[PDB]
């Protein structure tokens, strides 16, 4: 029996190059071909006859076959290159597919930008105040916001809504509302929004006095 | 199945077939986790009925002896009329209600109204970095969806539109935030374009730094 | 308008007597009745004409009505008497139901009993070894089982199962079974089953040495 | 070589009887003595010749010898019996001390009794209020309080003071004071005090409305 | 720690003095040309030569002084000399007793808690007795806690049978020798 | 009136603003005071100075204290001096942050001679990283371990703020002869997710 071995997984960072090897016994005397498979999708050919790439695949992909190791080289890897890679070869009139290789790209950590917006003047005329604190682009999904009015932790009167990472990006974007009522917004001079997250050295607080805007 | 607003419902209780009954039928409504309330009365032997003060105008109790069935008709349902309707039967003249029947769940879906737009003031403290975050608030509307576009759709670089969140009342809230350079805060006209098709609501709203 | 009032909530421990009061104006002249409603069910009569009781109710229930208050006296409270109790009274040709009262029986923390059963010789011959740890008659539900094989915390390869709550006692049971291969079990020498749970001052481990007996 | 075996450690609650076994082949055929050693102290004699005891030892201490096991029986176990015990035996013109055995005397977990006292009506004239939440006898030191006023967790304006366990008991007592400015007390109708501790199935909160109803 | 209300002196081109309370900033009082006084400390500062004297020390005078020297008419000061630290402590004030009313709701356990609260007292310690020492069962006296301002506080609590609330006289006896103070305060349930 | 605090990264430009009506007309002096140390003048007469990283200006209603090439020894409390009586404004605090940095993790097998001595030592090393808080986990053949690993750490270099950590795992002989797979898992800020470096027993 014949077997082709590949590393279980590989890790790299954006803009770097990753090398995937499909090694074997005297594998340099055979024509290999590599298949890329995204999760939930059928495999799509990426390389046939070692290095002759098909039409449509970006030029970044490149491979070679020599000795007992055949390698696939990726340059400028991006968040769209995550997918399993499969090796192929013919032996003794028997097809052989190499073990699945999982190529992962580790995305960098970006700190959030946070703002606090007071309540519109018009809403107060309708007996309702809503202070909204926002967290701009930030990758690590784990985030925590804590509204403290006049330095008194609050809970049970806030809601959270988030979007999905941009296609050509990896950062979310979060926002939190604090639904209040008039005769409660009329007091507690100091209002604050506290956010904790990676990247930030220490929690950052953005505040605004109830008076003087 | 959701009963549309302005419709009516019919709760059915077993009734005497035209002979001695020896029991007085009733009705009871229980809003979710809010206690019990009285609706109306009925005495099979005497066709007469008896309605409560609160539901005086919206209720009507009628019975049919051929089918040995009686029911009450409630019209002009509102969001406040989403609850579980019971049906009890007590002794003739003692007045304590016993043998409470299986509950019936009745639901209605609020109403339809357009959104209200309020602006979120931009940064007041001078941010030399060059990024001031604007945004208008859209809330108190029903049902899904609503669409927000900036400067008549001509500004789509940096616009964020967070998904709508279900408020406690039953309506919806939605926000929209755009980041722009600080130096272009007192020279350009920023306009929200909120459109709600079901209520045919189209409203603009200028957003400018608050005066100081 | 005619309104009746009751205390929002009442809490008691098993074996004690709880009193619920429905208070109105000149309420002694009426004929109050009490209804018990468990969650998601239909209220069932429990007292009519102050004290009289129907057929099918335990003798524990008892009530009274004098002055301006009607009191429901419950004796020997147990876990099956947690529900909402409502007060009734006919007045001015209009029925009037009292405010909802919530009665909660406070449970008592009970530490678990932990055992470990080695893998049977015949099962070992079959080629797979299993080790089972049993915690029974404990409360509250939360409990964490952590295995150990020669001071090596085990991750994965462990199934967890919990039985239904017992109405009389309100105590659960939990079985955690560890599955290995024959050779892996044959290696190593010491096995243990660490349990951490409320009601235990310090974690308790029930260990045994394989092959000893 | 002659070797004796003893259990590693023994744990017993107060008011019970604890038995420590010194086991060895043909052990019971000879005379044994028991030594009790407290940390950082010269060991002392508690038993000699199985059951004979010396002066200065209370009647609680007792022991028996038979077969291949010697038992040291202690009655009225208390915190003063915390020490290590050693079993002595003579054989083949050579002394042999058994392995050390440690005695542990824990106290059963307790549940605190929590009271809340509104502020005086003589403080307010001085422009200050102080709501005090008191936790009564409870053994496990680890306890927590969380002042919630109008359903808004607070911090930074409360202090905790604790005494030491009584002579004939092992229970602490904790008091938590919340000092508020005169104006701030005039709002926030509701007030609460929450406590968490072992022996409580769920946190217990005692609240009092500002209206002094 | 200097006694409050006493006087202290500091010994140090134009010579000036600056005071800096811990984490509060720099405070200027005056200068002297081998005199000028600040408005805030016009009456409590004396300059003689060179040294300066402060009188009527109070709680807020705890700070560190520095001897700074500058040119004749430059408007700036250099050569900030070593700082000299001072520490006032406080005025001695007696306690004020307030009652902690027992719960006005009957309890199935038949137990209620009483207590008298002592606060705004300096210096330590204080002693509390109930009914002239006639009651000493289930009595707790929590240790004193240093308040933020600089004073102390203390609490006492006793648990007694519920039925013994309105039929007995409970009095909190407090004495403070340093201020020769003795106050008795009755503890009774709130009227309702 | 001065800002309460100012935070800037090393090598960046920081500005401290002292505001006041007629301050531009008047002059300003700046003093620097380290914790527990007497203040020292840093600038007088707007720009007059007694290194060159200090720079100041005074015009209109604001005087700016600008620093260039901020480094770890520039942290202190600054004050603005003016005459009107001597008036001293609220002090301003400046901090030198330094930025997060990921650790380069290495794993080395046990030498081929120690085995003849019946003892193996697997060492997992962490290279320069600023935030001291770090955590390593030795999981051999997918099974956590504890009680047989020691960590030693050095102090940050003079012209740097990065530590370095080495975790030595000592395995008794005849224990390293099994458990084909070894690994070292590390967690720390900057890393998006935990990174584990693993080596098979006899791969080469
Ligand atoms: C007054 O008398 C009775 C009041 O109940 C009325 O006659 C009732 O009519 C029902 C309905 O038709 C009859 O019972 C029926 O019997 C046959 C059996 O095949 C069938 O139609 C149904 O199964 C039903 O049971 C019956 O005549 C009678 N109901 C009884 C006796 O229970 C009558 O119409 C009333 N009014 C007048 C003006 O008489």
């Amino acid at each position: 029996s014949y077997v082709l071995t590949q590393p279980p997984s590989v890790s790299v960072a954006p803009g770097q190059t990753a090398s995937i090897t499909c090694s074997g016994d005297k594998l340099g005397d055979k024509y290999v071909s590599w298949y890329q498979q995204r999760p939930g999708q059928s495999p799509v050919l990426v390389l046939y006859q070692d290095s002759k790439r098909p039409s449509g695949i970006p030029e970044r992909f490149s491979g070679s076959n020599s000795g007992n190791t055949a390698t696939l080289t990726i340059s400028g890897t991006q968040a769209m290159d995550e997918a399993d890679y499969y090796c192929q070869a013919w032996d003794s009139s028997a097809l052989v597919f190499g073990g699945g290789t999982k190529l992962t790209v580790l995305r960098t950590v970006a700190a959030p930008s946070v703002f606090i917006f007071p309540p519109s003047d018009e809403q107060l005329k309708s007996g309702t105040a809503s202070v909204v604190c926002l967290l701009n682009n930030f990758y690590p999904r784990e985030a925590k916001v804590q509204w403290k009015v006049d330095n008194a932790l609050q809970s049970g009167n806030s809601q959270e809504s988030v979007t999905e990472q941009d296609s050509k990006d990896s950062t979310y974007s979060l926002s939190s509302t604090l639904t209040l009522s008039k005769a409660d917004y009329e007091k507690h001079k100091v209002y604050a929004c506290e956010v904790t997250h990676q990247g930030l050295s220490s929690p950052v607080t953005k505040s605004f006095n109830r008076g003087e805007c | 199945e959701v009963k549309k607003p302005g419709s009516s419902v019919k709760v059915s209780c077993e009734a005497s077939g035209g002979t001695h009954s020896n029991y007085v039928i009733t009705w009871v409504r229980q809003a979710p986790g809010q206690g019990l309330e009285w609706m109306g009365g009925f005495i099979p032997d005497f066709r007469t009925a008896m309605y409560a003060q609160g539901f005086q105008g919206r209720v009507t109790i009628t019975a049919d002896e051929s089918t040995s069935l009686a029911y009450m008709e409630l019209t002009n349902l509102r969001s406040e009329d989403t609850a579980v309707y019971y049906c009890a039967r007590g002794p003739l003249s003692r007045g304590y209600y016993d043998y409470w029947g299986p509950g019936t769940l009745v639901t209605v879906s609020a109403s339809t109204k357009g959104p209200s737009v309020f602006p979120l003031a931009p940064s007041s403290k001078s941010t030399s970095g060059g990024t001031a975050a604007l945004g208008c608030l859209v809330k108190d509307y029903f049902p899904e969806p609503v669409t927000v576009s900036w400067n008549s759709g001509a500004l789509t670089s940096g616009v964020h539109t967070f998904p709508a969140v279900l408020q406690s009342s039953g309506l919806y809230s939605l926000s929209s935030v755009v980041t722009v350079p600080s130096s272009s805060l007192g020279t350009q006209t920023y306009i929200c374009n909120v459109n709600h098709k079901p209520s045919n609501t189209k409203v603009d709203k200028r957003v400018e730094p608050k005066s100081c």
